[PDB]
């Protein structure tokens, strides 16, 4: 009989059960997260097992369909996800071992125990404990010791399991008509639809290197500045011949430079902008935080919150034995149900977090009419940008003064803005070189062009080349430093944090252009402007129904991955940074080390 | 207390009584009163013979599908409303009596049909729908689907997924010794004054 028409019945029968089954799954997960009790642990496990058994039944039949003759581009894309073979292509004795290794890696990664040798009864963990040692301290003989102790007792056991895990994962990916395992992670950044909007997996590898060279002078200037600031406090340990050391960034892995902001402040006379006591003096609860901030979403024209969110979702005050997880999360339970899980307090950081969470809620509600297989964005790098757009454009002094939280006599000068521009710069472009590092490293190691022996030597020789981090202590091939990372052992991709930076500033500049704002970009807001609510809405509701390249045309001028706004947002930052390194050499040589 | 399902709706025949289209229009607990035909305030003017009442239990915003000339999944093969509709449709919120904690799966709706329904026709028979040339020849298999699927009802589904009971009233405008009428007038009485009496 006919084959094109009959698939419509299958996709109309499968999603009807998928929607409500995922609804109970999300409800059980929310109940478990809200109620930390053994009385709510069997139901979520049962729901997860039932949903997992249901998913396999509906995906096995979606191979008989010849997805090369179906005309429509919607049902074909919908069935492409059902056509994925997943991890059920290996042998059962092999899949069992792979799953055991995957679980063992995660379990061991949370069992970091390092005791002080002189007091063998005192170990510290990656949680509060050893984390506090390097987070806020003024010492040099302890920060390197903590780094060495952490990286010398966790890698020696993750390495043997990771060695087999990489090979087995590559072999499993080989069965899905992919050259390596990299295609399994680059499969979402690929479209073969409308002519002129097409994309290939081989384009991103050359496009990721052509967008990073244009922001390298900025990183050189920032590195020179931070090295100069560190030379003013630390003793004769750092040298201008090389670069900044490894155990002084402010974290175990150096992903974020937020802990170095106090040490590298240009002027200490002027404090930061704090309004937490401004809200406290007026006796603001956490509900007024959610009520006074939702109004920013109303002036732009975005739809109002549906009834039930203010009743079902808990806002704050765990208080007594009724303990709940305080991790900020937004849950789209389905069936038109949305909730928030957060222990909101009186904090401007909590204000930004609440903006981020209800931005996730708004983005989830934007494409609520899409089918269950299309209840997601075009790609996964859009959620964080949508959440952080208002986080960036909600801390401006004009926005706070409009609400009525600061006196109308405020007299901000240039230096008041330089610190605000530097605080976000140390966080934003301070993690970009560590993302292109780890992601490209994993891509090349999964490609397999290097032998077994030459694994760790390349990492240190390339880290010095681009990021500029020298070896504080010498390590041999048996060490495994990167295994001590969250997204290295749980099979988590590390590319979602790199396009997010580009998306945030692209969207911000695109919305600021058509908003009647003249001057800089750090003091631009879309409040009281419905014109900024029409351009954005045409893309939020699309969801996964349209490719991301196509979706990047109705809000932004160009579709190409060109990093324009980062060279424009931090324009005063560059203008002030080009005048401070007048006599200090900028750069580094990959030969100097603290020990040699 | 209970209403018929949307795929197999009840049929109530009302005649030989005084029609009161006043409290129905005046009650504030009616989410939908829009209807096409005579004026909702002119209802107590005409006299008819038969009145037909149909009861449905559907899910939220789907209620807009019931209109004279709208397509979908309820107005195409579950209940076809005549194009020349001469009645009115009333829908209200029923989240307090139709929704049960844990799910209320006792309201089945037909999802599979081989042809669009003509106005005022019922298909109560339940048979596995064949899609292609693969008869089941058994109980269940491939190209085998059950048209009836149960609705899911819980007290917390938001707005667009809550149950909304619907009643459709059909008035027939035939020429006959009509009996169904309404209260005409109750004007007072005067004496010994030249008046016009009716
Ligand atoms: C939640 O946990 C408490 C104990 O912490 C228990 O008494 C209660 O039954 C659980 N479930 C609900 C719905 O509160």
């Amino acid at each position: 009989s006919t084959i094109e028409e009959q698939a419509k019945t299958f996709l109309d029968k499968f999603n009807h059960e998928a929607e409500d089954l995922f609804y109970q799954s999300s409800l059980a997960s929310w109940n478990y997260n809200t109620n930390i009790t053994e009385e709510n642990v069997q139901n979520m496990n049962n729901a997860g097992d039932k949903w997992s058994a249901f998913l396999k039944e509906q995906s096995t039949l979606a191979q008989m369909y010849p997805l090369q003759e179906i005309q429509n581009l919607t049902v074909k894309l919908q069935l492409q996800a059902l056509q994925q073979n997943g991890s059920s292509v290996l042998s059962e004795d092999k899949s069992k071992r792979l799953n055991t290794i995957l679980n063992t890696m995660s379990t061991i990664y949370s069992t970091g125990k390092v005791c002080n040798p002189d007091n063998p009864q005192e170990c510290l963990l990656l949680e509060p404990g050893l984390n506090e040692i390097m987070a806020n301290s003024l010492d040099y003989n302890e920060r390197l010791w903590a780094w060495e102790s952490w990286r010398s007792e966790v890698g020696k056991q993750l390495r043997p399991l990771y060695e087999e895990y990489v090979v087995l994962k590559n072999e499993m990916a080989r069965a899905n008509h992919y050259e390596d395992y990299g295609d399994y992670w680059r499969g979402d950044y690929e479209v073969n639809g409308v002519d002129g909007y097409d994309y290939s997996r081989g384009q991103l590898i050359e496009d990721v290197e052509h967008t990073f060279e244009e922001i390298k002078p900025l990183y050189e200037h920032l590195h020179a500045y931070v090295r100069a600031k560190l030379m003013n406090a630390y003793p004769s340990y750092i040298s201008p011949i090389g670069c900044l050391p490894a155990h002084l960034l402010g974290d175990m892995w150096g992903r974020f430079w937020t802990n170095l902001y106090s040490l590298t402040v240009p002027f200490g006379q002027k404090p930061n902008i704090d309004v937490t006591d401004a809200m406290v003096d007026q006796a603001w609860d956490a509900q007024r935080i959610f009520k006074e901030a939702e109004k920013f979403f109303v002036s732009v024209g975005l739809p109002n919150m549906t009834q039930g969110f203010w009743e079902n979702s808990m806002l704050t005050d765990p208080g007594n034995v009724q303990k709940a997880v305080c991790h900020p999360t937004a849950w789209d339970l389905g069936k038109g149900d949305f909730r928030i899980l957060m222990c909101t307090k009186v904090t401007m950081d909590d204000f930004l977090t609440a903006h981020h969470e209800m931005g996730h809620i708004q983005y989830d509600m934007a494409y609520a009419a899409q089918p269950f297989l299309l209840r997601n964005g075009a790609n996964e790098g859009f959620h964080e940008a949508v959440g952080e757009i208002m986080s960036l454009s909600a801390a401006t002094p004009k926005h706070l003064k409009s609400i009525g939280l600061l006196s109308p006599d405020f007299q901000e000068d240039n230096e008041t803005e330089i610190n605000f521009l530097l605080k976000q710069a140390l966080t934003i472009v301070g993690t970009l070189p560590f993302t292109y590092m780890l992601e490209k490293w994993r891509w090349m190691v999964f490609k397999g062009e290097i032998p077994k022996d030459q694994w760790m030597k390349k990492w240190w020789e390339m880290k010095r080349e681009i990021v500029g981090v020298v070896e504080p202590v010498p390590h041999d091939e048996t060490y495994c430093d990167p295994a001590s990372l969250f997204h290295v052992s749980n099979d988590y991709s590390f590319i979602r944090y790199y396009t997010r930076t580009l998306y945030q500033f692209q969207f911000q500049e695109a919305l600021c252009q058509a908003a009647k704002h003249e001057g800089p970009l750090h003091k631009c807001d879309i409040s009281n402007s419905t014109e900024a609510g029409q351009k954005l809405f045409n893309m939020l509701r699309l969801g996964k129904s349209e490719p991301w390249t196509l979706a990047l045309e109705n809000v932004v001028g160009a579709k190409n991955m060109n990093v324009r706004p980062l060279l424009n947002y931090f324009e005063p930052l560059f203008t002030w940074l080009k005048d401070q390194n007048k006599n200090s050499f900028v750069g580094w040589s990959t030969d100097w080390s603290p020990y040699a | 207390t209970r209403f018929a399902s949307v795929y197999a709706w009840n049929r109530k025949r009302i005649s030989n009584c005084v029609a009161d289209y006043s409290v129905l229009y005046n009650s504030a607990s009616f989410s939908t009163f829009k209807c096409y035909g005579v004026s909702p305030t002119k209802l107590n003017d005409l006299c008819f013979t038969n009145v037909y009442a149909d009861s449905f239990v559907i899910r939220g915003d789907e209620v807009r599908q019931i209109a004279p000339g709208q397509t979908g999944k309820i107005a195409d093969y579950n209940y076809k409303l005549p194009d020349d509709f001469t009645g009115c449709v009333i829908a209200w919120n029923s989240n307090n009596l139709d929704s049960k904690v844990g799910g209320n799966y006792n309201y089945l709706y037909r999802l599979f049909r081989k042809s669009n329904l003509k106005p005022f026709e019922r298909d109560i028979s339940t048979e596995i729908y064949q899609a292609g040339s693969t008869p089941c020849n058994g109980v269940e298999g491939f190209n085998c689907y059950f048209p009836l699927q149960s609705y899911g009802f819980q007290p917390t589904y938001g707005v667009g997924y809550q149950p909304y009971r619907v009643v459709v009233l059909s008035f027939e405008l035939l020429h006959a010794p009509a009996t169904v009428c309404g209260p005409k007038k109750s004007t007072n009485l005067v004496k010994n004054k030249c008046v016009n009496f009716n």
